[PDB]
RNA sequence: AGGCGCGCAA
RNA sequence: CAAAACCGGUGGUUUGUUAGUAUUUAUGUCAUCAACAUGUCAAUGAAAUAUCAAUAACGAUGAAACUUAUGAUUAACAUAACAA
RNA sequence: CGGCGAGAAGGGAAGUGUGUUUCAAAGAA
RNA sequence: AACAGGUGCCAGGCCAACAAGAAUCCGAUCCGUGUAUUCCGUAC
RNA sequence: UGGGAGCGAAGAUAAUCUAAUAUGUAGCUCCGUUCAUGGAAAUCAAAAGAGCUUUCACUGAUUGUAUUUAUGAAACGUGAAAAAAAAAAAA
RNA sequence: UAGAUUUAUAUAAACGGCAAAAAAAAAAAAAAA
RNA sequence: UGUAACGGUACAAGCUGUAAACAAAGG
RNA sequence: CAUUGUGUUAUGGUUCUAUCGCAAACCAUUGAGAU
């Protein structure tokens, strides 16, 4: 069929983050105005943060309900309220990349799971449950699970949960660029300092001759001077 | 040209000691004031030989309409105000200022016209260099 | 937010922190005090002119 | 653009015009004389009356017609040699 | 028509099938209305004998 | 493919005629183009024949040449005198369309009178320009005197 | 496009399990040493690891480390082929993955006809090729607890390195002290044990790579370095007690090449004993049986007569004369070559 | 365009001094690195009558839109270089297929290279055997049916 | 990268 | 030949001043189904926290009123007043 | 002043003259 | 000139909690965010 | 879902009509869209070479199929985008 | 997140043969989705 | 999730659930 | 050149629009946090 190509083009226009940045160059003008914008329906349900109403916090034990990790149990490490997504320990191991540090050639790590695909676990029955916040007379808050009526254990602490995020380090290094030459990366502090002194003279010398063994005198820079 | 190249495996760049030695040779031949050499030194120092790296930053040309405000006092010496123009308005260029804008040409003017673009660029570079100045404060006199 | 929130006279405003170096710190303090002194000079001149006009 | 794959097969574009074979090339020819047979097996040019068809059947192959110049300036005519000057 | 490949020529019936969630394609980072997340499920007994 | 058709004749590619440059110290003035509007001259030019080419040599084309700007020949059978000027600042627009007819005066006499007419028009125009400059200076003097008060 | 058949298989990288809070059993339960999975006292039962013995009898081996991306039936056939080398295999079973019944969890059970066959089979681990993810299958006999020797390959690699070092040492000693008697020269040679490389008297690498010092000397390329000359274990000792080792005068490059060659040959010897052929000491198989064996791994090409219909009408003339004649000419050429092979 | 103060009022006063109090609008052209500084970028950010541009973004549209053009010397030289070297970049000028890219010397002609042609023209200039020469040419030469080449 | 054109004279 | 980020919080810009708007039933049909009814939530006015006084007249407020303010707006079309 | 050579499947395809070229119906993000 | 909202209609300086004019003159009948002139704020 | 899978029409062009086009389109059933499709050569090519897969432009409306109507993002190839192969014998 | 929060929307599928009544003794019993 | 039926509320195109617009001052 | 017509004006008739809204993208800042 002779329409698949144009259909794919117009559909990619729906995902394009137009306008994209464009570097000016002499006698060249951007095509961004000619690129059309994506079309969307603006009358939709308002944003919500489902974690607030579900009483789900980092450090809670949850079970993945659907997908290739069905039945797997892990501790929540991160919650995105805007995306209503959750990172679960050892689940959705989808993001693999060249190792930015020491160890094996490749490293893989979790990816967010939508909060609706996950459920809190009852401490006694260990099945999907619903957690409600109750308040005592003094104002102490207690999270109670529907299935057994048990109080939720305190979330695992950030100190225990912490792990480095190697994908962000990989992204940082990639943004920096390809690896440097070993010779270029070798430090040369003495010659660098010589060049830095020369650069100081070049930038702030106002075109005075460089010092020599014959005349090492110090040339006084001129001030801007007021108009009179 | 090369100091601006990336320091990756596929580029040819001078090393720091090579730049120092080249500067020394030009100094011995009384060419240390070379514009290209000076600019190469500056660009090399700016990046420390290309070892300190940052994402490509673009200095803004326009700002958003209702941007935030950064409040800072005038960091200027005392008793200083911008200079004031002479009179109110200059005479009309076409109606009264025609004679002042035209002058008979001379061989010196022809020579200045015939001067080359490299000489013009060096003149501009050295002029900016010499005129890079600033206003002093009381404790600097 | 002016689209969904209240009306506000002032946008987001930031005041520069002072420099750590003592010399630049002293110069910055001098500049700030100069701004304050100019404002107070305006106010005092206004008061003096008001009194003179009253008399 | 789009060209006619059938029309293209019967014609050849040259620097002097479109060329074509002659109907009767593949027909009965026992009663033709030698002159007529030579002309029949030769070639000829598409008539100017049939060129408008090409404009739409073979868009990608254009022959730019070139007739003789038509200049009515009296000074270029042979009678100008009998005049002491030009007309202007 | 797309000719099959080494990985694609074998297929199961749309309704009579062995469920294999490990290999079935899924997008866990999206909301799926078909699963009715809002709807609460009943916790059945985990062991039964004689019904 | 944009193939330019070419014509061949006697085993050569035929081209439009094209002549070279013949330097001339002083090219004489052309015979007026107004003659080509006459029926006789039009037929002479349109008939490429021996009789036409002999009549062309018998015709005295030099009598129609005017050595005066603004005077020339018209198919009327007369000498046309023209003089056009536009002065917006003084609101003065002149267009002379004078005819000196051969039937009325004579070929040569009409030519002479037309030339004299054009010369007089030029002289009057010069004098009028001088007078306008003088009047303008006077007007400036009056405006300055008024502003004195 | 549609639901996936057994041709489409997926698996994902397993994150190593870390009990971040040692006391929090609810969120970081203990692993079971038997099942190597998190303990679930609520919904699981204890397993001793001998349950399959009651199903498959005493002559049973448990196989572990089986790879992903393979059907349980394909793996069963492959394991049957491998373990047929030791005797009659009554049965082979491969446990499916909890999350994909078409793939394996990594465990299998092999039931043998004979105790001796099972015991012989358990001795060495099973090294698989790249297509099987280069996995080394670990074997465990359910009736005697005997396990495979998972370090055999790397211990033999260390032994080969030790043998090369021994050859170099002996050549250096001969170059320094000249010809030496065998019983005195052999005591100057040392090897480094596996895996921590502690110095030892060189007597184990020789017997694991060659079987004896005489074998070491008589097997190439060490007989191009050394020359034994006359002036059971008892015979070996007596025979060595009356010899002198003489060197073959070599250059550095030749000696280095010889050492590399010795390493390569010993490596080949190591690979042979792990890739022994599965048809060894077995009767020939008919052509139909061989085709059935092949079909477990490869499918024959579809008939060209059926294939011709795929030539799209948009650009092809189906059943075209020149194309069909080309097919006939190719068939004739193939038949002629086969006739030449027959004759 | 290097300024020592970020205050809009000082830059407004400088612009008024240079261009007067009746300037409709201005386009300020600079290179970006050492021709102008962040103080200038801050000061001009609220002068709605002026627009800052780099040398790369100069257009007939900008020049027509903004009444005045205020250009630094460095930016002016950069613009002049770009304008003068654009034809070479776009390939509107001839190349010489030499390692240096400059023209090579024109060789001399071999003596008598056209003597036979001159003699043939001299023979044919008699022109009295016109039909005979025409028939000779018809026999010798053939019109080509191709559209490219001879 | 590619496209069109590229004297029939000398 | 010149020049050389991730998860929360807070605002702004663009989409979008250049584009459009979509949630409730009156009415048809056996049913599938079809289909922009009735200006606006809103007297007028910027303000009713300017409609007070009052049988009537003169008054009050208001820029404009018992009214070209106590709903506005062509033509066709409806009625009158004035004119030779 | 480089020497008889470092385990390359006996199978698929390519003109039917295969002396030659290419691939291995067998594996991961 | 998009230096946004509101204030009787077109307001950078009247309100809007952080800058800056109750600025002056001229307006049929009320008002003016309007015309003209001018001062001031702005890393908004 | 002019994306992918299955089944699968007629009004319209052919100046009737058949093929072909429409079109593998509409309706119907099923996937649910870059965390996807697909995929690391028993590939393509010439006697030189390229190097999984994918996207864009050109080659080109060319070579093709249809042989009254039309269809044709062909193959090799060229210039770009993106770049990846395979952590992994146990511990 | 102080509490409370009726009824309908035919749901053992947070699940697995298909097939009426979200899942029905074997067989009769039949399928491009 | 979304929607609706009844009921309460100015007998309603709004709000709301028999606690039907409000607890924030408890051993 | 009518009181059965016309000219001019007046009164009716008459279309109904008062933002109850404004990222899922990008820019800039700022906490926690990693290096």
């Amino acid at each position: 069929s002779r329409y698949v190509k144009v259909y794919r083009k117009v559909m990619n226009l729906q995902r394009r983050k137009t306008p994209l940045p464009w570097t000016p160059t002499f006698l060249e003008f951007s095509k961004e105005p000619s690129v059309p914008f994506p079309v969307r329906e603006k009358l939709q349900p308002a944003p919500i943060d489902l974690s607030y109403y579900l009483n789900m916090e980092v450090g809670d034990l949850v079970e993945v309900l659907h997908g290739p990790d069905c039945g797997r149990q892990g501790v929540v490490l991160s919650i995105s309220k805007k995306r209503n997504t959750v990172v679960v320990d050892g689940c959705n191991m989808k993001k693999s990349f060249w190792n930015p540090g020491v160890g094996a050639s490749l490293v893989t790590q979790e990816m967010p799971i939508h909060i609706t695909n996950v459920a809190l676990l009852d401490p006694v029955v260990k099945r999907p449950t619903r957690v409600k916040r109750r308040f005592m007379m003094n104002g102490e808050c207690v999270r109670i699970s529907k299935l057994s009526g048990s109080a939720m254990p305190e979330p695992v602490s950030t100190s225990a949960l912490r792990q480095p995020n190697l994908y962000q380090e990989y992204l940082r290094q990639k943004a920096l660029g390809p690896p440097l030459k070993a010779s270029y990366a070798r430090p040369d502090p003495l010659h660098l300092k010589i060049l830095q002194r020369l650069a100081r003279h070049i930038s702030w010398g106002q075109g005075s001759p460089l010092p020599t063994a014959e005349n090492p005198r110090v040339n006084s820079p001129e001030p801007m001077a007021l108009r009179r | 040209a090369a100091v601006n190249r990336p320091a990756t495996r596929s580029y040819k760049r001078p090393l720091a000691h090579q730049l120092v030695e080249l500067h020394d040779l030009m100094r011995e031949r009384n060419l240390e004031q070379n514009k290209a050499l000076e600019q190469a030194v500056l660009r090399f120092v700016a990046d420390d030989g290309g070892c300190k790296r940052r994402p490509r930053e673009v200095k803004p040309l326009l700002y958003q309409r209702n941007r935030r405000y950064i409040s800072c006092p005038d960091l200027i010496p005392d008793g200083i105000e911008p200079a004031r123009p002479c009179a109110e308005a200059l005479p009309d260029v076409f109606m009264e200022r025609q004679a002042s804008l035209v002058r008979a040409c001379t061989p010196e003017d022809l020579a200045r016209q015939e001067l080359p673009f490299a000489v013009q660029a060096e003149t501009a570079y050295r002029r900016k260099r010499e005129n890079f100045r600033r206003l002093q404060r009381n404790k600097r006199f | 937010r002016r689209r969904t929130g209240m009306q506000r006279k002032s946008g987001e405003i930031h005041h520069v922190a002072p420099p750590r170096d003592p010399v630049l710190r002293e110069l910055f303090a001098a500049a700030i005090q100069r701004e304050k002194d100019e404002k107070r000079n305006r106010e005092r001149r206004a008061q003096e002119d008001a009194a003179a006009a009253e008399k | 653009k789009k060209n006619h794959s059938k029309v293209i097969q019967r014609f050849k574009l040259t620097r002097f015009g479109w060329q074509r074979l002659r109907s009767g090339r593949n027909g009965e020819k026992e009663n033709l004389t030698h002159k007529q047979l030579k002309r029949t097996m030769g070639y000829t040019f598409v008539s100017r009356d049939d060129l408008w068809k090409f404009r739409f059947q073979l868009p990608s192959h254009i022959l730019r017609l070139r007739d003789a110049p038509i200049n009515r300036n009296p000074n270029i005519r042979k009678i100008r040699r009998s005049l002491p000057s030009y007309f202007g | 028509y797309t000719p099959p490949s080494k990985r694609t020529w074998s297929k199961q019936h749309n309704k009579i099938f062995t469920p294999r969630p490990l290999s079935e394609r899924f997008s866990p980072h999206k909301l799926h209305p078909e699963f009715e997340w809002w709807r609460e499920r009943t916790v059945q007994p985990s062991a039964l004998f004689m019904g | 493919q944009r193939v330019v058709q070419k014509r061949r004749h006697q085993m050569r590619i035929l081209h439009p005629a094209q002549t070279a440059y013949v330097p001339v110290e002083q090219r004489p003035p052309p015979i007026p183009h107004s003659l080509t509007a006459s029926s006789t001259v039009k037929r002479l030019l349109n008939n490429n024949t021996v009789a036409a080419k002999e009549a062309a040599k018998r015709i005295n084309w030099g009598a129609y040449i005017s050595h005066q700007r603004g005077v020339r020949w018209h198919p009327q059978g007369a000498w046309r005198v023209q003089f056009s000027r536009r002065n917006h600042e003084r609101n003065f627009f002149v267009r002379c369309e004078c005819y000196f007819r051969v039937g009325t005066y004579g070929f040569q006499m009409a030519k002479d009178l037309a030339i004299r007419y054009r010369q007089r028009l030029e002289k009057e125009w010069e004098e009028l320009q001088e007078q306008w400059t003088k009047l303008d200076i006077l007007e400036a003097e009056q405006r300055a005197k008024y502003k004195e008060k | 496009a549609c639901r996936p058949g057994a041709t489409r298989m997926k698996w994902y990288f397993q994150k190593p399990y870390v009990r971040r809070v040692k006391s929090d059993f609810f969120r970081f339960p203990l692993l079971s040493q038997v099942t190597k999975q998190k303990i679930d006292w609520q919904y699981h039962h204890p397993r001793s690891g001998y349950e399959a013995a009651c199903i498959f009898g005493p002559n049973t081996l448990e196989v572990t480390n089986l790879p992903m991306g393979k059907t349980c039936e394909y793996l069963q056939e492959r394991l049957w082929r491998f373990f047929g080398k030791f005797g009659i295999v009554e049965q082979v079973r491969v446990l499916p993955h909890e999350r994909d019944p078409y793939q394996t969890c990594g465990t299998a059970y092999v039931c043998f006809r004979s105790r001796m066959a099972s015991l012989r089979a358990v001795r060495l681990p099973v090294h698989l090729p790249a297509s099987l993810h280069n996995r080394v299958l670990h074997l465990r006999h359910l009736g005697t607890d005997r396990t495979s020797d998972d370090l055999f390959y790397f211990r033999r690699q260390q032994a080969i390195s030790n043998l090369v070092a021994i050859a170099q040492q002996l050549y250096a000693y001969l170059e320094e002290r000249g010809p030496l008697p065998a019983h005195r020269a052999l005591r100057l040679l040392f090897e480094r044990s596996y895996p921590r490389l502690a110095w030892r008297q060189a007597g184990f690498s020789v017997r694991t790579c060659c079987g004896s010092w005489l074998g070491f000397f008589s097997r190439s390329p060490f007989n191009e370095l050394f020359y034994l000359a006359r002036e059971t274990d008892r015979e070996e000792n007596a025979m060595l007690e009356k010899m002198v080792i003489f060197p073959h005068l070599l250059s550095r490059e030749k000696l280095q090449a010889l050492l590399l060659r010795a390493g390569r040959l010993l490596q080949m010897d190591l690979q042979n004993e792990l890739s022994v052929h599965w048809r060894t000491d077995r009767p020939p198989l008919p052509d139909w049986t061989q085709k059935q064996i092949q079909l477990w791994q490869h499918q024959d090409p579809l008939p060209e007569e059926l294939q011709i219909w795929s030539r799209t009408k948009d650009y092809y003339k189906i059943h075209e004369e020149r194309f069909l004649f080309k097919l006939k000419l190719k068939k004739e050429r193939a038949q002629a070559k086969q006739e030449m092979k027959q004759q | 365009f290097n300024l020592q103060s970020h205050k809009t009022k000082h830059c407004v006063r400088h612009l008024r001094r240079l261009l007067g109090r009746k300037c409709p609008s201005a386009l300020l052209v600079h290179e970006g690195t050492t021709d102008v500084n962040d103080n200038f970028r801050y000061a001009t950010a609220h002068i709605l009558a002026v627009r800052r541009e780099n040398v790369e973004g100069i257009n007939v549209y900008n020049l027509l839109k903004y009444r005045q053009l205020v250009i630094t010397e460095k930016a002016l030289l950069k613009l002049i270089y770009n304008i003068q070297t654009y034809p070479e970049k776009r390939g509107w000028l001839p190349k010489y297929a030499t390692p240096d890219g400059k023209p090579a010397p024109a060789p001399e002609k071999v003596e008598g290279w056209d003597r036979e042609w001159r003699q043939m023209k001299e023979r044919e200039r008699n022109a009295k055997f016109s039909k005979a020469l025409l028939r000779e040419r018809i026999l010798k030469w053939k019109w080509s049916d191709e559209t490219k080449g001879a």
